[PDB]
């Protein structure tokens, strides 16, 4: 009777939440129209008669990813009062994503959550699914953010967000929308967890064999991590995991919060064979740093504390044969306060294949989340980005000439600058 | 992978294209319209090197072709294989060489070649992984001469660690096709052993006298004569091309070829020959087509390997055929020749066997030599460069178009420090 | 439960390994798609169904002859992660086997190795099969040899490396390519063992009638040295023998690991009749220097130390009246300080004959292994070959200008002017 609702911010929120509730309707035997021709009380409320809802909250400002869900294959799944959308987008500004377009309909979205958790009772916490380089996902996640303290506040949130790439930048805009954005999170957000595209286009080309992917094929993968932190909710395995726990066993001090996400096996079909696929095999091709799915090496940081989750035909003395080489290596070496840096979940269920996706059916799977330091080496260098497009004073006019006083630059940077320096002090050591 | 791009020059060195292309379509069953008609799938192993593969399964040749004048560019598309070029590589003048060395490198070559060094930026990033380029042209004539020779030092500038091979046409001893040959071949020759690491010199009166002495040929053309130049170069790559036994490509054949970085000018032959009424006598076995090799009348260039040593050999085999039928046939050549080889150099002969004979064959093979006989070949040049120097023939066409004596006394003895070399290595111990 | 990998390098690596794994898959059941419609533990790693693998790494810088395994009859048969290609071959050259090319893929390698030992316990030793002649069999190998040695170390590695022929000559870089790897590999190598080309085209015209062989021919002869030095592990003998035992029973001084190969009998199926191949007819066949497979006449030099395996039906009486008629012969003559130089061991299983093969089912089967000191005349005459072409600095400028330093040849050329004369300390008596 344990339920968590959904929020689907931007673009990227629709585009990764329709790839994400494809995956739930292929698990519980949900058609493409509800029926089903028990466990999924946590996902799906059900009506009078025998058919079921989504608890999803899908909102963007532009109306053309909307449409694509009214129209399309899951168009009678989803109740038209959730499809939440307006006249103008934002378009890459957080002035008009924080400012001026979104603070119209943020009074209009709080309506449709809080008839959600009217007809609930087991309200453990939420789900915000958004970007960091586009306005909506930035601006409107971040007005969003205060209004969930305001009203629930106890209620564990969590943040997918797509963190921007070093490498690969699709707006200009990115080194302001990702500054902007952290300043107002950081007082109100739980646990970000973060997934980048560069490493994802490394991994989907060699180790998938899929040399030309799309966002739809992206999509694919980022489900494998939702349906593996919320597998010990809807299936029941033999060490279970909460979702008030993420924000106890990886959240050390209150000012970090920011872990990343692993995911084991991937493989294809056509090299599904070959190989057992053995508990140890798929635990050291997590911890290696070819393998993850955010561009940041963590040979040059440490770990501050790891999570691991196991779904599929799982032993627990193999997992405990599993650990114990990992941390008598020296490539990966933690913080010096933190020996008992694990939190390990079993569940019993397999991840299940999508029909026409590009990942094989295998027996088990590995999703790893870690809380590393060297991810703070890719913020000096965002914040690299900053100092010289701040500097020569580059498009402030798009920002100052739609409800935003300049000073607030100085406030989110010298922010920015404390939490650059947070890393340097806890990824030391102490003394003796 | 390892892809090569052809470049060509010259009047010469564009109608042999036109006869090479034909042979390396038809080694993988290709139309003059671009598509495929094989049966076997071995045809599509190896097809990118000289093929892009371009939209609606067609395929065009990484080739680029390069005149001074229209007069021959038009002639290759009208005839047979001339569709299978795109048109957008034809790059050429508008005047004409003129047969001038001068204007083929100095007047005409400073502005055509910028349109030709962005073409082949253009087939760089279209080579996965480039192995190396391949030139064709003259020495006698003005635009095979110099405007080969000017894109060679652009190409090494840019491509230091690429290979180099240039099928060169060198001028006949006796007859005489150009009136400044003697010119228009040691202020080539000066540029060749600079950026080149390795030349196969064909000679024009060696195969009249192969197609006459040994084809029997009554009437032969140049639809005959070129075809075995083109049976000269598909034997070198034809190891790369194709699953063999014992692989080969155009760095081992460089490596084990070339043993004094300017003493890389080579001498090619091809067996077997056989009459049209003189083929169903013949045994056709592996050791008659290694005596048909090692004579004069075999030879590509008009050399005497008699009266020299070889210092370097390789054999490129094709067909399904054995090896201790191979190898023990070349280390007779080896013992019974034992004065026609050096002596420093233990067991100087190069094996490569593939598994693909041509079309048409059952089993075939491809001669490179390289001995100490062609420097008859430069010094029969340098001596009518030294006669006609000294008169100040002809002289006053180069003068004209900016040109100066030390550019001629530097050409002239880096020839005599070339030849003073094999000469050195000929009769030592 | 004691595993053992192989290593194959250049084309001599492939064409070698391929007949090679064709006679195992003939052994224990094997169908060329691994299926077999217990004791192959050592060799063969088992997946989650009723498929196996083989342990097997296939190196080499040109992809050509690795796609004919690639697209060939063992297709389904071999783990694709583990026939690792390259752009551009070394292509006889030293420096585009150890400086250039090979410093690419060095880190590539060893990470396929580490995982096939990540999945076994008895790893007892590597087998490295490659060639002396060319670049690639010698470059890619020396630089291998180092990291073996820095990685695992205390494994017995082998070489089944292929010997130049002092009259058959295929490529002309032969004495540099020979010499240069004799000075890497003699800091890190265990036993290098030879076969030469030369002396199986003068066995397989003599002894099996046949006087047009190919390569592929060739490599059937090879694989039965294979199968009978590994005989030990994968099948029960009555006395069997170890990996770690080669490098104790046939090294006398660490400088001098070259034993040589010698198999019998070799007759052919028309010839397989009309005698009984007894223990002593096929005993003096092997110390016979007609049918050895290195053209080096051992009767003008001396043998330090012996090995003799037998599989096949072996009564320990016979071949201990077997080696005894040999000792009290003048052909063969030991050193003085060895009267105690035979390892004999013995297996049960007899060789089987591939279909469509050359050779012909017999009961019992001799591969010899000797460590003579008239192999030494050999290397003499390879290095009278590198006298000549090095005196007048021959084919020098395709090393030195691809990053090697010229005075790299006076360190190869001392130290093999030392193990020249090694031979000579070994091969005297001392006094009285
Ligand atoms: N992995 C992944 N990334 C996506 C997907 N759709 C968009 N993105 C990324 O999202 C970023 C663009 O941000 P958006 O979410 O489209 O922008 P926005 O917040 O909606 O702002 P507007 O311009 O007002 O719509 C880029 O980094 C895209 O690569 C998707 O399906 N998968
Ligand atoms: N017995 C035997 N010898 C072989 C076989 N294949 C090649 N060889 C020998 O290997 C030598 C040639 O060396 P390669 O291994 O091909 O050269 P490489 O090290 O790969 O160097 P690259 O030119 O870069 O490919 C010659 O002595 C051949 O006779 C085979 O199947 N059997
Ligand atoms: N093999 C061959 N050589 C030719 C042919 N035509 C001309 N040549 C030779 O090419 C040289 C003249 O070069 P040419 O192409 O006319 O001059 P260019 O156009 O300025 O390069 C002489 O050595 C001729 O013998 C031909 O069809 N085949």
């Amino acid at each position: 009777m344990r339920e968590c609702i959904s929020i689907h911010v931007g673009q990227a929120g629709v585009q990764i939440g329709n790839a994400c509730w494809e995956l739930y309707c292929l698990e519980h035997g949900i058609q493409p129209d509800g029926q089903m021709p028990d466990s999924f009380n946590t996902f799906f409320s059900e009506t009078g008669a025998g058919k079921h809802v989504p608890r999803a909250v899908f909102v963007d400002l532009e109306p053309t990813v909307i449409d694509e869900v009214r129209t399309g294959t899951y168009r009678q799944l989803f109740h038209p009062e959730q499809l939440i959308t307006g006249k103008e987008d934002a378009a890459n500004n957080y002035a008009r994503g924080h400012y001026t377009i979104g603070k119209e309909i943020i009074d209009l979205v709080l309506d449709r959550i809080r008839k959600l958790a009217d007809q609930c009772t087991g309200l453990q916490g939420f789900l915000v699914f958004h970007s960091f380089g586009g306005g909506t996902g930035s601006g409107f996640t971040s007005l969003l953010m205060e209004r969930l303290s305001v009203d629930y506040g106890k209620k564990s949130k969590l943040e997918f967000s797509i963190y921007p790439a070093p490498q690969v930048s699709t707006a200009v805009v990115e080194p302001y929308n990702s500054i902007l954005t952290t300043h107002t999170t950081l007082e109100h957000s739980d646990c970000a967890f973060m997934v980048d595209n560069e490493a994802i286009y490394d991994i989907c080309r060699r180790n998938l064999d899929i040399e030309r992917p799309t966002y739809t094929n992206l999509n694919r993968l980022i489900s494998q991590i939702v349906s593996s932190i919320t597998a010990s909710l809807r299936f029941d395995g033999a060490l279970n995991v909460d979702l008030t726990e993420f924000q106890t066993n990886l959240v050390p001090y209150p000012r970090i919060h920011f872990p990343l996400a692993t995911y084991a096996p991937v493989i294809s079909a056509e090299k599904a064979y070959h190989e057992q696929l053995s508990v140890a095999e798929i635990t050291n091709a997590c911890f290696e740093p070819a393998n993850q799915m955010v561009k940041c090496d963590p040979r040059h940081g440490k770990y501050m504390a790891c999570c691991l989750l196991y779904r599929g035909d799982v032993v627990p003395k193999d997992v405990n044969a599993a650990i114990a080489t990992i941390k008598t290596k020296r490539s990966i070496q933690f913080v010096d306060w933190c020996p008992t840096g694990f939190k390990v979940g079993i569940n019993y269920q397999p991840p299940t294949v999508v029909p026409g996706g590009d990942l094989a059916k295998v027996q088990r799977a590995v999703c790893m989340l870690s809380n590393t330091t060297a991810i703070a080496e890719a913020w000096a260098r965002l914040d690299h980005k900053f100092d010289l497009m701040y500097a020569k004073r580059a498009f402030v006019h798009w920002y100052v000439g739609e409800g935003m006083e300049e000073g607030e630059f100085s406030e989110a940077r010298e922010d920015m600058a404390a939490l650059e320096k947070d890393y340097e002090e806890v990824g030391v050591d102490s003394v003796e | 992978m390892r892809e090569i791009v052809h470049i060509q020059a010259g009047q010469c060195g564009n109608q042999i294209g036109a006869k090479f292309w034909e042979v390396i379509s038809d080694e993988h069953g290709i139309d003059p319209t671009g598509s495929y008609h094989g049966d076997s799938d071995l045809q599509l192993e190896r097809i990118n090197v000289y093929y892009n593969e371009a939209a609606g399964n067609k395929y065009v040749p990484r080739a680029i072709l390069v005149d001074l004048e229209p007069g021959t560019m038009d002639s290759v598309r009208s005839g047979p294989f001339g569709q299978i070029f795109r048109p957008d590589n034809f790059v050429f003048g508008q005047s004409g060489a003129g047969n001038n060395w001068a204007k083929g490198h100095y007047t005409e070559g400073a502005e055509l070649v910028d349109s030709v060094l962005d073409v082949v930026r253009k087939e760089s990033e279209s080579c996965d992984c480039l192995q190396g380029f391949q030139l064709t042209h003259s020495l006698g004539g003005g635009t095979g001469s110099g405007m080969g020779t000017l894109l060679i030092s652009k190409i090494r500038e840019e491509y230091p660690d690429r290979i180099m091979n240039t099928f060169s046409v060198v001028p006949s001893p006796k007859v005489s096709d150009t009136v400044v040959e003697p010119y228009n071949a040691t202020l080539s020759v000066h540029q060749l052993v600079e950026n080149t690491d390795e030349t196969y010199c064909i000679d024009n009166e060696a195969l009249y006298d192969i197609c006459f002495r040994t084809l029997k040929l009554t009437t032969p053309t140049y639809g005959d004569l070129n075809h075995l130049v083109s049976a000269t170069m598909s034997g070198v790559t034809t190891c790369l091309r194709f699953p063999g036994q014992l692989n080969a490509d155009l760095r081992k054949l460089a490596v084990n070829m070339v043993p004094f970085p300017r003493l890389h000018f080579f001498m090619p032959g091809f067996a077997p020959l056989t009459s049209r009424g003189s083929q169903q006598y013949r045994a056709l076995t592996v050791p008659e087509l290694t005596q048909q090799m090692f004579d004069a009348k075999n030879m590509m260039a008009a050399c005497d390997p008699r009266h020299g040593r070889y210092l370097t050999v390789a054999a490129v085999f094709r067909g399904r055929m054995s090896m201790k039928e191979v190898d023990e046939q070349m280390l007779n050549v080896q013992n019974k020749n034992s004065s026609y080889f050096v002596e420093w150099i233990p067991n100087n002969v190069k094996t490569a066997v593939c598994d693909i004979p041509p079309r048409g064959l059952k089993m075939s093979a491809t001669f490179i030599g390289n001995s100490t006989a062609i420097q008859e070949l430069f010094k029969r040049i340098s001596e009518q460069f030294t006669a006609m120097f000294r008169r100040k023939a002809f002289l006053h066409w180069y003068t004209g178009e900016g040109m100066d004596e030390m550019e001629f006394t530097e050409a002239e003895s880096n020839m005599n420090d070339l030849v003073s070399e094999y000469q050195q290595y000929q009769d030592a111990t």
